């Protein structure tokens, strides 16, 4: 759910979410990096998890929707960025 | 050239303790080696 | 996989799009297909040679295709005469993408060469990408419960010569190919190519998306998972850790370029004082 | 077919925006700027030496040892090249491939 | 490379129509202790044969060398005091005796802030047997000038050292000897314009 | 065109599988002679700065001549498994060639190896077959004989000190051999093998035995 | 030899060398011929005895 | 064998020491004497004295050696362990199982005093390795030394750039640095620079000779 | 000193009720684009050159 | 027990003595005990050497996974006291075996080891590598769904 930006889950958000007390919260972090579920790191002395990769899942026809509009803004700064190069070494482009 | 082979000898016992400046102790042993052996 | 890598060599190239113009002189053609000859260097593909097979199918139904397997045995033959390193390792159409038929294709294929490659070779000039691409069938198994079938997975495909097929191949392109650039301009330029090229694969892959959300094709399942997967490598180049790495890395490779560009200087100060010198001697003695 | 054999040795497009390994980047600036130092360290020399060499010898005297001149603009060429090419290429990269 | 060429030929001075042998020592040691590091100081003249040999007819060039070495700071600084006075009528060290002398002190600063995170300024004052205000001074001069990696804190009266990374000092010498040759460069293909 | 200095050389080095298995332990007793070579071969190839720190010259060459059988091949044996260095293994007898010229181009080949591969051992056994000091001007053999000796003089004079490649020649003939041979640069030292002393004679017994 | 500038030429007798000194070699005063292109000139012997 | 004994006792290089214990100890093994087990003792001595005590343990382990093995190449085996395993409470234990054959031997007990401090220093190395910032205390109580010596040895290590790091006294903590080694282009483009400015002094000389 | 610190000259801040400066802490200037700059700016007059 | 050192999780000693001390060290009637683990005293040794060996794969598993953790709570996942875990900590990382930077005055363990701008810029390199290459394997996928429903 949360943004590739924000992806340090404090032992706390786990702990509640999952319903689970925070000492064993780091365990099952340890279940979820074993199996390979998830991927990243724990910073204990933080109590925080440093997320960097999740499990791909079946999407809906909207978030595919949100994905094609991602494109479309990666698709835009391509196209900005080769006509940038294009045009500044136009005389030394062969 | 016994003197000239004396002063080469003296060089060469300054190498076998892998030392860079040549002693007199270098140039007393050459000169025992040189005259005495040889 | 059994392939790491095709190599199609010019000679290939040449011979594909003198089939696919001979035959298209009759005026009702839509694509030609024919045998790929080349040898095995290790896990590479070395495509080399090829021959043009008889071939006809059905525009409507993808069932009805007729390929002249004993005209493949019987020219396999004869090539193998004048060259036995040369084998069959594949076939190729000119069809500009694949066809709902080339799995029955590929398995006919598959009885003279186990590990058949299918090069679709592009006779119209694509301005970015090469004009093959290397297929090799592989039996996908799903986890969806779907019962395993026949795909082809894609190889990456190259476009190498031999000594003398580059010598002809430069003979041939003498006055169009310009040498005269600068390597690097050369790198700059491929630089630029390979922005335009990654601009054409995400305008593919936004209009496949754009076709699956109106609903003209259903969701792959698989598909979202890759690109969900490329979503996420999309690195942070606003972090202070990779910010500072850069910066140092660029001052780093700025001060290399400072002291090339010093000596640089020097050097040609060095060439003006020779010249000048020169001048001054050729109008002193004359 | 002039179109069609133009493809030869035409690079993929996944290598142009490829950068070049980092340590080895690093490694070979290094040993390159310090074969350069030897270079300009025997240049001032070729420079003296040429002052006073008479011109029956400025190629007879050039055979058969090396001319830091000409070995020190391919290495500055060299250098020039890899490095402008990898920082064009890490800056067009940090705008094209980007998070936000 | 005084330094250098001097502990090269400590043991094989002859060259007696330029000095005296002694005076020879003396030489080699005052430019070793300000151009060799602490642990080339140690194995070429702290524990050379020949120099300390020397040295037992030089009392005060021992106390000189053995006073920054041992970490004796106020004998080290009156033993400065000394050796520029005698720099100052050597006509090989007179214009470089306002020189050396500060560089030296700046080594003795440095040492005593290289293995310590922070100093009291009294501690320092204490140590070089001066003044806090004295203290206060120089180390401001040699921050300012760049030459001691601290900063000082006056109202709690502590220098805080610092470890800048070596490249900020590679980078700033990079500049000014580029900008050095460039000058020459440039009014070099001046004068070869006209 | 320029062709690799490596390339185009009829003699090789020593490979890994062509090094002798005699070793230094298993010669007995010469440790004089050991020492010479040592200090004249193996020595000057990983001490050259301290050979020239000290102002030592390192001799170009090494002349090992003494009675048959008295341990020179076998100790060149040995310096060829004992050595991080190339060897180059050849015999006098093998420069003198029907085709006329080939015998000083073999000698410039081998020299060309040995300095393309610094640090490296040249050793020559049976030195006379091309170091004699009689030369008959009216006879090809003696002729070419003549030119394969100038040559190999001329390449012992090419090398310069900063060239880190020691020469070996081995001989039981030496009275024979020419003297510009033995001319300083060329073959600065002169180890003889005499026949083993009575402590020599045990060591020898007790190593064998 | 070197401090007045003549030629120093040494007479060993090597055959070795009689190709330089002349193709005839019949008589030793066959070297005067070289000896006269570079006088003054200083012909050396030693008797090794 | 007495050279070797000079060569020792004016702490010279090491290597010749060794070199001369060697032949010594060739000499008188070839002739079986009783002193060849002495010459053996300092030949294991200058091994540990050059900081490479894993080969003293080869040396034991020779053909020649093994005749002669017994308490005193027990005890030099043994310190050798010490100095490889930088330990100096193994150094003390040592010089106690075998005081007889260490501490009595008048060329070893000399240099004891210079191995002791060799040890102090690997051992004070070995133990703030694991640490980036660590109390003295716990340095001392690990060392089983008294604090300020502990405080005044890190002082002087610290002083002679055995290892990276500051003393924290106010809090007593050392702090030791991951310290990036420096950059070679960096130099080698300094001394780039130099001589291409002696190359332009060069190219003054003849621009304004020949102009 | 507000008018060194607001025009940039200095790096630090002012505690009113305490009476002293602050110096800010140094930043690593080769982790910034100032090294970039200055050798943008000589890079570009010895390609000039 | 085998799986239990192939997991790449933690395993805690506690645990595994009450599962299967029993079964290796006593044994059973059934199934008879090796000598590996026995009352004597290789067996007490080769016990203590089990129980390195499972502290040692929970620190190896705690540096995969950990960035940085409390000494406590490194002790109390090895089973040990802080003093202990902090000298087998100290012995696996003299033996290089182990990484890791004990700030022992904060009580922290750091097993990330400082970043090399040529490591961080190079796995920039490669994470950028990986993006094209699976983008080039999506548009091939999209190729072949194009040539299925058309
Ligand atoms: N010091 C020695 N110890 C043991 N064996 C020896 C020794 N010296 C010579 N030999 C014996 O000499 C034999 C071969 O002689 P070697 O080739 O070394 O002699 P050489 O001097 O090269 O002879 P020649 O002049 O006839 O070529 C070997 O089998 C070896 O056992
Ligand atoms: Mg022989």
């Amino acid at each position: 759910t949360r943004p590739a930006n924000h992806r340090q889950l404090t032992f706390e958000e786990i702990a509640k979410s999952a319903k689970i007390t925070v000492n064993e919260v780091e365990l099952l972090v340890m279940k979820a990096l074993s199996v390979g579920l998830v991927k990243g790191s724990i910073d204990e002395v933080d109590k925080r998890v440093h997320m960097t990769w999740v499990q791909p899942r079946v999407l809906d026809l909207q978030q595919i929707k949100g994905m094609k509009d991602r494109l479309e803004f990666w698709c835009t700064d391509v196209k900005s960025m080769e006509m940038l190069v294009e045009h500044q070494a136009h005389d030394i482009l062969t | 050239a016994e003197v000239k082979g004396v002063c080469t000898e003296a060089g060469m016992y300054a190498l076998r303790e892998r030392r860079v400046h040549v002693t007199q102790e270098d140039f007393e042993m050459a000169v025992a080696k040189v005259m005495q052996k040889d | 996989l059994a392939v790491q890598k095709v190599v199609v060599h010019p000679l290939v190239l040449l011979s594909v799009v003198d089939h696919f113009n001979r035959i298209g002189k009759v005026g009702n053609q839509k694509r030609v297909v024919g045998v790929l000859l080349g040898s095995w260097q290790k896990k590479v593909l070395d495509v080399s040679n090829s021959f043009a097979v008889p071939f006809d199918e059905d525009d409507k139904d993808d069932s009805v295709w007729f390929l002249d397997h004993d005209y493949l045995e019987n020219m396999y033959g004869m090539f193998k005469k004048v060259n036995a390193r040369e084998r069959i390792v594949g076939w190729y159409h000119t069809g500009p993408k694949l066809h709902k038929n080339d799995i029955a294709i590929n398995e006919l294929m598959k009885r003279y060469c186990p590990n058949s490659v299918l090069v679709i070779i592009d006779v119209k000039p694509k301005d970015l990408g090469l004009p093959t691409e290397a297929y090799i069938s592989v039996e996908e198994v799903h986890d969806d419960g779907t019962p395993t079938s026949k795909t082809f997975e894609h190889v990456t495909s190259e476009i190498g010569a031999e000594e003398a097929e580059e010598v002809g191949v430069e003979h041939l392109l003498r006055d169009i190919k310009d040498t005269t650039v600068g390597t690097l301009s050369q790198r700059i330029t491929n630089q630029v190519h390979g922005l335009k090229g990654l601009n054409s694969k995400l305008l593919d892959i936004r209009s496949y998306l754009e076709k699956v959300a109106t609903g003209k094709l259903p969701i792959n399942h698989q598909i979202i998972y890759q690109l969900q997967d490329v979503f996420n490598l999309l690195p942070d180049v606003s972090l202070q850790e990779f910010v500072k790495a850069f910066y140092l890395k660029t001052n780093d490779q700025m001060v290399v370029v400072y002291l090339a560009s010093l000596i640089r200087s020097v050097v040609a100060l060095h060439n003006l004082i020779n010249n000048k010198i020169a001048n001054r001697d050729a109008e002193k003695k004359e | 077919e002039q179109k069609m054999l133009l493809n030869l040795h035409k690079k993929s497009w996944m290598e142009g925006l490829t950068l070049q390994d980092y340590s080895e980047h690093c490694k070979h600036n290094e040993s390159v700027v310090k074969e350069m130092l030897e270079l300009a360290k025997n240049y001032n020399k070729a420079v003296e030496e040429e002052d006073k060499m008479t011109p029956e010898q400025l190629a007879i005297k050039n055979v058969g040892k090396q001319d830091p001149k000409r070995h020190l603009e391919e290495h500055v060429d060299v250098l020039m090249t890899s490095n402008i090419v990898q920082c064009l290429a890490a800056m067009l990269d940090t705008v094209v491939f980007k998070l936000i | 490379q005084a330094a250098e060429l001097f502990l090269d030929t400590v043991s094989t001075f002859t060259s007696y129509e330029l000095m005296d042998y002694k005076t020879f020592v003396t030489y080699t040691v005052y430019v070793s202790m300000i151009a060799l590091e602490r642990p080339d100081l140690r194995e070429k003249v702290i524990k050379g044969a020949e120099i300390l040999e020397v040295l037992h007819s030089l009392p005060a060039v021992r106390q000189y060398l053995f006073s920054l070495y041992e970490c004796r700071y106020s004998v080290f600084f009156q033993s400065l005091a000394v050796v520029e006075q005698e720099m100052k009528k050597d006509w090989l060290f007179a214009p470089h005796y306002r020189y050396y002398v500060r560089e030296m002190r700046i080594h003795a600063y440095s040492q005593l802030l290289e293995s310590y995170r922070s100093l009291t300024l009294g501690y320092m004052a204490e140590a070089f047997g001066v003044g806090v205000e004295f203290i206060d001074q120089e180390l401001s001069r040699f921050i300012a000038a760049g030459r001691l990696h601290c900063k000082i804190d006056k109202v709690n009266e502590i220098v805080e050292t610092n470890r800048p990374d070596s490249k900020n000092w590679q980078y700033q010498e990079t500049i000014k000897k580029g900008d050095l040759l460039l000058n020459r460069v440039q009014k070099l293909s001046r004068v070869i314009n006209m | 065109d320029v062709l690799p200095p490596e390339a185009d050389s009829s003699i090789m080095m020593l490979t890994s599988d062509q090094k002798p298995d005699v070793m230094y332990a298993d010669i007995g007793g010469m440790d004089i002679q050991k020492q010479e070579v040592r200090e004249a071969v193996e020595l000057p190839l990983t001490h050259f700065e301290l050979y020239k720190q000290i102002g030592i010259d390192p001799p170009r060459g090494v002349l090992m001549y003494g009675p048959p059988g008295c341990g020179k091949t076998m100790l060149a044996k040995a310096v060829a498994h004992h050595t991080t260095a190339a060897f180059i293994r050849v015999v006098g007898s093998e420069f003198v060639q029907k085709y006329l010229g080939e015998g000083p181009r073999m000698v410039r080949d081998v020299f060309r190896l040995a300095k393309e591969n610094a640090p490296a051992i040249i050793f020559i056994d049976e030195i006379d077959a091309i170091a004699t000091k009689r030369f008959d001007a009216q006879t090809g053999a003696d002729r070419e004989v003549q030119r394969i000796l100038l040559e190999l003089l001329n390449q012992m004079d090419g090398f310069d000190q900063n060239v880190n490649v020691k020469v070996i020649m081995a001989t039981n003939r030496a009275d024979t051999l020419d003297p510009a041979l033995l001319r300083p640069g060329r073959l600065d030292r002169k180890i003889e093998f005499p026949l083993p002393d009575r402590r020599q004679k045990r060591l020898i017994f007790s190593t064998i035995t | 030899a070197h401090h007045t500038d003549c030629t120093f030429i040494r007479v060993s007798g090597s055959e070795l060398v009689q190709k330089f000194i002349g193709e005839g070699a019949r008589m030793v005063r066959e070297l005067f011929v070289m000896a006269r292109e570079h006088a003054p000139s200083i012909i050396f012997m030693d008797e090794i005895d | 064998m007495q050279s070797g004994i000079i060569h020792a006792a004016e702490e010279k290089d090491w290597k010749t020491a060794y070199s001369y214990f060697y032949e010594a100890f060739e000499g008188y093994d070839s002739i079986d004497s009783p002193k060849a087990i002495t010459s053996l003792k300092y030949m294991l001595l200058c091994k540990i004295m050059l900081n490479t005590p894993e080969d003293v343990q080869a040396l034991v382990s020779g053909k020649l050696a093994l005749r002669y093995a017994g308490r005193q190449t027990e005890a030099l085996k043994c310190v050798a362990q010490a100095s490889k395993n930088r330990s100096l409470a193994d150094f003390e234990k040592a010089l106690t199982d075998y005081r007889a054959e260490l501490r009595d031997d008048p060329i070893i007990s000399t240099h004891l005093a210079k191995l002791y401090d060799n040890l102090l220093e690997q051992n004070l190395i070995r133990v703030i390795e694991p640490f980036s910032r660590v109390q003295i205390e716990h340095i001392s109580s690990l060392i089983k030394l008294s604090k300020a010596d502990v405080e005044r040895k890190l002082s002087q290590m610290i002083l002679d750039k055995k290892f990276h790091g500051i003393l924290d006294q106010g809090e007593g903590v050392l702090i030791i640095f991951d310290e990036p080694p420096v950059d070679k282009t960096y130099e080698a483009a300094l001394e780039t620079i130099q001589n291409m400015s002696k190359v332009v002094d060069s190219l003054y000389n003849k621009a304004k000779k020949l102009t | 000193v507000a008018k060194a610190i607001r025009d940039g000259v200095i790096e630090a801040s002012i505690n009113h009720e305490k009476g002293y400066v602050q110096s800010k802490e140094m930043i690593d200037i080769y982790s910034t684009r100032e090294p970039q700059l200055a050798f943008h700016q000589r890079i570009s007059f010895c390609l000039d050159i | 027990l085998l799986k239990l050192f192939t997991t790449m999780e933690l395993m805690r000693w506690s645990t595994l003595v009450e599962d299967y001390g029993m079964e290796l060290r006593k044994g059973s009637l059934e199934s008879p005990a090796t000598d590996v683990f026995g009352s004597t005293e290789e067996g007490e040794k080769r016990w203590k050497d089990l129980k390195n060996r499972v502290v040692e794969h929970n620190i190896r598993i705690m540096a995969k996974y950990y960035t940085r953790i409390t000494m406590k709570r490194m002790a109390q996942l090895l089973d040990l006291s802080v003093d202990e875990s902090e000298a087998f900590l100290s012995n696996l990382v003299v033996n290089k075996t182990i990484f890791a930077k004990v700030d022992r005055l904060a009580g922290i363990i750091n097993f990330q080891r400082p970043k090399d701008p040529n490591n961080l810029l190079n796995d920039w390199s490669q994470k950028l590598n990986s993006l094209m290459s699976l983008v080039n394997k999506t548009t091939h996928l999209i190729a072949k769904e194009e040539m299925i429903h058309n």
